[PDB]
């Protein structure tokens, strides 16, 4: 999965 | 509210203890109690709220993805029928996830967003609204799916519009918003080109503003810039 | 019982799904429901029960130790008074941990142990009884502390007596029982010499019986033997 | 902490 914050 | 009898300061203190103990459900319950005291949240308090719920919903999302994968395989051609149980349990986790998202969105609507006037609070809360509508969108399938997606987009867009007018391009809230809105474009809105364009423009505009920062602010901003780069590498 | 309307087989299936999703609280609730159907548990089912509750209580114990450490530091000389909150929250986690232990012990007493006649089931359940009394002992401070410790010892001892008469020295249940009873001696009963003696004798008697095993049984037994050795290295 | 299973 792509990075989120 | 089960936290209605506890002092605000004690709820905040216990949220910090729960974090140290990796008790994120407790942390979230304490911070919900603190929000429900009705006072605005300081910067640290806002981040305690978001950390708590992000950890809770993150575990739910990870579990939902495991169950959804198993369910998809249980319905492929040639697979042995195993009954309703996989769907039922995936639905149970999904309903709990939706309940957490509805709780967070409820706190934002009653009444965190309407009292948030400074950019650092208002952008933070609108990013959260977009994030939790995005989590709802990840599991949505009914008549309201497009409206859920558009609610995420609308919140992210308002946050973006404020952030571009009121925050420097290296502001970590602005960077994290852009990171997450870019992921929304890629994974929810079927807009990979928009996702890549947003991540690249955000990265490049932040790079050009790093020269204005102290050492500690530089570390904060470059951490998120690396996540933008990580996503661009994954997508190109 | 909230699981009373679900089929036994469906509870077992959902426990396995919960494990894959790392949803151990759900796993434990499903397995409690399965036990409460009143039928004896197969070997796999017994291990699903133990895995679920071990993960739940393990998280509670880790959190309790973090909070207890913070509480100890809050009461040292020169420390700033921070109010009742650390103690209250440690007590909250402790009460939840005790509730999980009481639930497990309740399942064992109603009615898993009394129906367990084969060594592999009866030793397993008596080991569990010792383990969950040991977790109660880790947090116990009142008039009943010595009785809690003795309840753990008594259960472990009955399990040991059966295991030595009915199981080979390499049996993984027997090995894990001895590993855990050794830890009871070291960390609960203030008996480090007994802990070391038990771990060493168990290891050496298992080593001498490995020649009788298949490849797969050898792997099962040597895994636990390595834990005995690990503890002996820590203690000597 | 020591190992248990
Ligand atoms: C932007 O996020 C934060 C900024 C500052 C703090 C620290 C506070 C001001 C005193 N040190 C803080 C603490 C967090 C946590 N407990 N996870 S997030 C966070
Ligand atoms: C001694 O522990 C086990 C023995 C055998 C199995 C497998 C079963 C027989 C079919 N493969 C089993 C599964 C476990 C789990 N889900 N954690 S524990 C465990
Ligand atoms: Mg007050
Ligand atoms: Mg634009
Ligand atoms: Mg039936
Ligand atoms: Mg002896």
């Amino acid at each position: 999965f792509p990075a989120t914050v | 509210g089960a936290m209605g009898s506890m002092e605000r300061a004690s709820l905040i203190q216990k949220a910090k203890l729960a974090e140290q103990a990796e008790r994120y459900e407790d942390m979230a319950a304490f911070m919900k109690g603190a929000v429900e005291k009705g006072e605005e949240l300081s910067c640290e308090e806002r981040n305690l709220l978001s950390v708590a719920y992000k950890n809770v919903v993150g575990g739910q999302r990870a579990a939902w993805r495991v169950l959804s994968s198993i369910e998809q395989k249980s319905n492929e051609e040639g697979s042995e029928e195993k009954g309703p149980e996989v769907r039922e349990y995936r639905e149970k986790v999904e309903t709990e996830l939706q309940g957490v998202c509805d709780t967070v969105l409820g706190l934002l609507d009653s009444h965190l967003i309407k009292e948030a006037g400074d950019a650092e609070s208002r952008v933070f809360y609108l990013k959260m609204k977009g994030d939790y509508y995005r989590y709802l969108a990840e599991v949505a399938t009914g008549d309201d799916k497009k409206r859920i997606i558009d609610s995420a987009r609308s919140a992210y867009q308002e946050a973006m519009d404020i952030s571009k007018k009121e925050m420097p391009p290296t502001n970590p809230i602005r960077l994290g918003l852009a990171l997450n809105f870019s992921v929304f474009h890629y994974e929810i809105a079927n807009s990979p080109e928009e996702a890549i364009s947003l991540a690249k423009t955000t990265f490049d505009e932040a790079m050009a503003d790093l020269h204005t920062l102290s050492e500690d602010s530089y570390k904060d901003s470059t951490l998120i810039m690396q996540l933008l780069r990580d996503n661009l590498t994954l997508w190109t």
